[PDB]
Parts: C-alpha cells; structure tokens; sequence
C-alpha cells in the first residue's frame, strides 16, 4: 500500500493542482495586490476545469505590492507550531555590582 | 479532574526548587533557541549542565532526569517541548523522539492548533499591511512618524513576518517539486514573485536572495546537495532539513495548503492522499 | 490540564507573541475568542466579570512564571482615557472586504472603549548571568546604552519657544484641562519637557556609521523599543522601561510619580523653581512630583486641586512634557 503511495512522483500534470497551480494558488492571496488599490477584481472564467481560475494570477508584475504579511502570518501561526519569544536584551539588564 | 491541574502545578513547583539549577537552564535553552532560532546540540547542552553543575556546586543532575524536568516545566508554563530530531545521516545512508538519547532538539509548542482562532491571528496579523505600505512606501525614518504599529499590534516586527512568509512560499515550491529543486530553477520560479535576482537587496528583509538562502540553510530549514559534476557544472540542490521534518508535520502541512487555496471543508476528501503522494519521502517516517 | 490550562497557554503565547506588549483590549478580545470553544456559546459573561476572569488568569500565570524568573507586570501607559483608545480608527474589532474596522466583532455587537494599562513581559533577574547571548552585539548594546543616557539627559530644559505641535499627548492634556474648566484662557504653559529629542544627535555616534545607526534604530523601533513622533523625534517606548524601571531608577534618580512604586516619563512637570531639597545640581520636579496624564486627571479632579509642591497655581501648572 504505503510502497505505492512514496514511488508515484509529482510534477506530471496531476489532477486537482500540480506545482504551477500550487504557486498561482498561493499568489491568490491578492486582497491587497490589486483588490484594496486599483479596485480591479479578478476576471473570472465562470476536475480539470478547477484551475482554468488560475491562470490570470500570473501577472504580479511587481513585488511590494503582493501581500507578503498575510503568509508570514499562517506560516508561525497555523503550522510549524512556532514557539515564538520576544527575546529581551540581556546585556543591557546585567549590573556590574562590583 | 478538577484538581489535576493544581496538583500538576504544585508537582512542578516542588521539582523546579529542588532543582535550582533547572531554572537557568530553562532560561538558557529558551533564549538560544531563540536568539539566532537555531537548533541545540548535545554536546552542546553537555557542555552548559556541567557548566551550571559546576558553577553551583550542586551534585549533577543525570541528563535524563534534567530532560524530563525542562520538558515538563516548559509544558507547564510555556506549553513548549523540546521534541528529538532524527540524525541527519538517516536519510543520507511512527518513529518514536528519542529524547532520551537525541542528538540535537529545538523548541516546539505542543498545545493543539484550535480550528478558527489562527483565523483571527492572521486577520490580525495581515490588517494593517494595507497601510504600512500604501502606494509602495515603507515605514522608518523615510517618514515622519515610526507608530505604523499603533501603540501595539500583532504585525509584530513586519521584518521576520516577510522572512516567514518567504520561508513558508520557498518550502511550498521545494516540498512539491518531488522535494528536489535546483539552486537555479529555485531563483526561476522565485523570480515569478518580484524578488530580484540580479543580487541586489530585497526591500523589506533588507538581505540578498543568496545571503538569505544561506541564512535559511544555516538555520536548517533546508540542506543544500552539493553534487558536484564536471558536465553539469556545480549544480546545487535543496532538500527539505529536519528541522522543518519534525516541525513542519503532514496534518499541519495539509491544514497550510488547503487554506492557501481556500478550498471549503467539504471537499478534504482526496487531499490528505494527495499531499503524501505530492510529497513523497520528504520526511524519516 | 484538559481544557482549563490550554486557556492559560493560548493568553501566555498570545501576550508573549506580540514582542512582548499588547493591549488590554485585545487580550480580553483574545480571550472571549478562545473560550468560545471552551463552554459552547460563552455568552452569560459581563465585560467586569471578563475582566475579573482575565486578570486572575494573568495572577495565575505570573505566579507561575515568578519561580522561573519571569513576570507579566501590568503598567499604566503615559496616554490613557480615550486617548489610548482611539488607536488607529479605534479599535479593528471599502472595495474589499479586507476594510473591516468596525465589524467582525466577537458578539453580535459589543465595545470596549475604556482602556488604560498595558500588560508587559519581563524578567525581574537584574544580574541576568544566564541570558548574555543576544542578536544583538556588544556594539549595539552600547549604542544602546548612550542613546538611553541622552534621552534621559534632554529631559531638562531650560526654556521653549510658544510653538505648540500638535502631539498626541498635548491634546489630551487640553483636554483635561478645559475638561477641569472650560477657561481657554493663556492657560498653556509655554515650556516644554522632552524625554523625546531626535534631532539628528543620535547620528553623531562614533563607533557606528550612520547608515549602520539608522539601520539599527530602524530595527529597535520595529522591535517595539523606541517609537517615532509625528514630528520625527525618537523616543523610548512604554516597554523599554518597564523592563529597565529599576535599572533607570538605580542609576539615575528620576523622579517617582505619585505612585510610590512606579516610574513616569511623560505628563506634566510643574517643577518651577520650588523642587525638594536640592538634589545635586538640578531642580524642576527633581525628586518628585511629577504625574501622568491619567494621574494629573485624577488628581485635579479631586481634592487638593492645586500641586502640593509648596503649593502652585493652576495657570503656573500645566508644564508640558513630552
């Protein structure tokens, strides 16, 4: 069972989402890259057909504009169980007491 | 039931007086698995409880108990464990941690992910971005006011979310390109995002792309594969480190992607298979 | 540790994610947001039992946290009333949907305006032998060491001009004191005190070059250390002391608010020419009294209106610090 499962390989045009669709998908998050700004939505194209939606997200044409903050936010949130601190200075606290 | 809590509390109150030394060490562990958010060695961690052993001239604790008691502390106050990481030459030659007998350890929360609060995390985290940056601006000294952040706000610090966010993007591409990608196909595909790649310096992080890909190298996130050859040149390849092996899990790796695409609950089905097949023996299990 | 001491983590986790400061409101927000899921519904709570509830979580926490050399100290910002509360746009709980400053509330409609202390995560070890290694090098620990002594040391001046900028510390100020009574009268006392004083002197630094000094104050204000002004003035925020409120205390003598166990940096500082005693060299307020904006409105308001430093008038009063 589980030897099946490892052997098949991706990036062969797999059904749902292969790795371009992942990534088009990812820049999807576009609330902010031309949404909030230029007020132009996205024009939609009203198993296969699920990513005919996809293919419009290539034109980032920039980087500042993608929002960057709102992933930096799932990943350390969501997953990676982050075990975050704020790390406070040290050196600065420590009293010589001589 | 009711007074398990208490108890617990109570039980490591006693442990952590009795072992004085605990506490430091704690602190210890703590701040470096934080200050350059790197994993800790074994030798390492040798080195610091014979060290504090020696400076309080308290009899030294076995390693094993040491373990348990900064385990249970943390999971007490912080929620945090310091979970094994599988040796590196296992995959170069349910598995339980060895944390007995691990080589190296790094700090991880092990309180369940709940189902919408991160949803309120990320809403936090993600609001103001809109006006950090508005009309391609960035806050600092360019502008005459530093309080983008108000008095407080989740944003944190704006520079480790971006590091994150890239971080997160870059495993994303590596983990499904059969958990092999080339140095140069990398920077292709990550051009797609509007870094650039002639080496001059990102805006935000303020890092080049090289410097920040050794950065993420150093930190194991990702192995480089030196495969040097004659014909091809020096390629280089990344694999996915252990470190993001025993952090990043297969149950929280689904949750990621299928938020990313904002796929509805109803149709998980398909998808959990789907992922393992995608990627393949990425992970020492 | 079912279900109650996961409440627990996610509050710890929660103020400790935010670089160690955040605000009173969110964490209630943060709260009624986690229960949610603890008791079903969670509606049959009042905002004071809320509160209640919240701050004996955080008693819990910081008696935790006290053995293992941590606490969780509550500290009264300089700002407060609805000066604090107005935040950006109040409080965030268009074309898109991502403009939602006034919806997404956790009930179906509920406001928590009032608003006045923040909640800090520190360590009470001034020794700190153990926790040495820091992003940042002894050179930048430096560099902090002399900003800090200069921008205690701009806190005396001896004269300012009539020009009033339109802070956001000056306002609330007029506004307790029309609130006091409505006079409008030449009432604004022309000097000013800054504790805040970026002008360009922080870049005469030796060691670093400038673009290394920006970059690394560019760093500390984004760290949540050292906040901007409007104006472009650099200034050390309300973390930055609470976790140095004894070393400022120790190795300086700034003077005590009416508190008798905290420390205030901005507000009103009569001082004149009156101060206690005669410290060593300066004067103005030099030991004592000196009040924060919340404290000024409570102390005008009630009895003893006038300042009790050999006692002053109202007009003479209103020394401007920022």
């Amino acid at each position: 069972a589980q030897i099946s499962v490892r052997n098949l390989k991706f990036d062969d045009s797999r059904s749902m989402v292969n790795l371009e669709n992942i990534v088009n998908s990812l820049k999807r998050y576009m609330l902010k890259e031309h949404f909030k700004l230029n007020n132009i939505a996205e024009n939609r194209n009203d198993t296969s057909m699920r990513h005919s939606y996809l293919q419009q997200f290539s034109h980032y044409n920039e980087f500042s504009q993608f929002n960057w903050f709102r992933i930096g936010a799932l990943y350390n949130t969501i997953s990676k169980n982050a075990p975050i601190t704020d790390h406070l200075m040290g050196p600065l606290s420590i009293e010589k007491k001589p | 039931d009711s007074d398990v809590d208490l108890t617990e509390d109570l039980a490591v109150a006693k442990i952590v007086k009795e072992n004085p030394v605990a506490r430091k060490m704690v602190r210890y562990i703590l701040s470096r698995g934080e200050s350059q958010n790197s994993i800790i060695t074994r030798n390492k961690l040798q080195s610091v409880i014979h060290e504090a052993a020696r400076e309080e001239n308290i009899a030294k604790p076995s390693f094993s108990k040491m373990f348990m008691d900064i385990n249970a502390i943390l999971y007490n106050v912080y929620g945090f464990e310091l979970q094994g990481l599988p040796s590196k030459n296992n995959m170069n030659a349910m598995p339980e941690p060895l944390g007995h007998r691990a080589q190296k350890f790094i700090l991880l929360n092990n309180v369940p992910h709940s189902k919408n609060f991160d949803d309120f995390k990320i809403l936090q985290s993600a609001h103001t971005y809109e006006e950090l940056i508005v009309t391609g601006e960035y806050i600092g000294d360019d502008i005459a006011s530093g309080t983008s952040n108000t008095l407080e706000s989740k944003l944190s610090t704006d520079r480790d979310l971006v590091y994150k966010g890239v971080l997160s993007v870059i495993l994303c591409i590596v983990f499904f390109s059969k958990n092999n990608i080339l140095h140069q196909e990398l920077i292709k595909f990550l051009e797609t995002f509007g870094i650039p790649s002639d080496g001059s310096k990102i805006a935000i992080l303020n890092i080049t792309i090289e410097d920040l890909i050794k950065s993420l190298e150093k930190r194991e996130y990702i192995v480089r594969l030196e495969e040097k050859s004659d014909t091809d040149g020096e390629v280089i390849s990344y694999r996915i480190g252990r470190r993001t092996q025993a952090e990043l899990g297969l149950e929280s790796l689904e949750k990621l992607v299928q938020e990313i695409m904002g796929l509805e609950k109803e149709q998980t089905k398909s998808l959990h298979d789907d992922i393992i097949k995608s990627i393949g023996d990425s992970y020492s299990i | 540790p079912v279900t109650g001491d996961a409440t627990a983590k996610y509050l710890l986790q929660y103020i400790l994610s935010a670089r160690g400061i955040c605000h009173e409101n969110a964490l209630i927000l943060a709260l009624m947001r986690l229960e949610t899921d603890a008791s079903t519904l969670n509606t049959e709570w009042s905002i004071q039992q809320w509160v209640d509830k919240l701050n004996d979580y955080i008693n819990a926490i910081n008696v935790k946290l006290n053995l293992l050399g941590y606490k969780i100290i509550r500290i009264n910002h300089g700002i407060g009333r609805n000066a604090v509360t107005l935040k950006a746009k109040q409080n965030f709980e268009n074309t898109a949907i991502r403009a939602h400053n006034n919806d997404y509330a956790v009930l179906q409609s509920i406001v928590l305006p009032e608003s006045n202390r923040f909640f800090v995560y520190v360590n009470l070890a001034s020794t700190e032998e153990t926790k040495l290694a820091t992003r940042f090098n002894q050179n930048e620990i430096e560099f902090m060491k002399w900003a800090i002594e200069q921008f205690m040391i701009s806190g005396e001046t001896i004269v300012e001009g009539p020009a009033l900028e339109t802070s956001i510390i000056v306002k609330e100020v007029n506004r307790i004191l029309v609130a006091a009574t409505g006079d409008s009268n030449l009432a604004k006392w022309r000097k000013f005190s800054t504790f805040t004083v970026g002008s360009t002197n922080l870049f005469q630094f030796q060691e670093l070059t400038a673009t290394d000094i920006e970059d690394l104050l560019l760093r500390l204000c984004e760290l949540k250390w050292f906040y901007r002004t409007q104006e472009g003035k650099f200034g050390i925020d309300l973390r930055c002391i609470a976790e140095l409120e004894e070393y400022l205390t120790s190795m300086y003598n700034l003077n005590t608010c009416q508190n008798c166990h905290k420390l205030a940096i901005q507000g009103v500082r009569c001082g004149n020419e009156s101060c206690r005693e005669e410290n060593e060299e300066t004067g103005e307020n030099s030991l004592s009294q000196i009040w924060h904006v919340d404290c000024f409105k409570h102390y005008i308001t009630h009895v003893s209106k006038n300042c009790d430093r050999c006692g002053s008038s109202l007009i003479t009063e209103g020394v401007y610090v920022i």
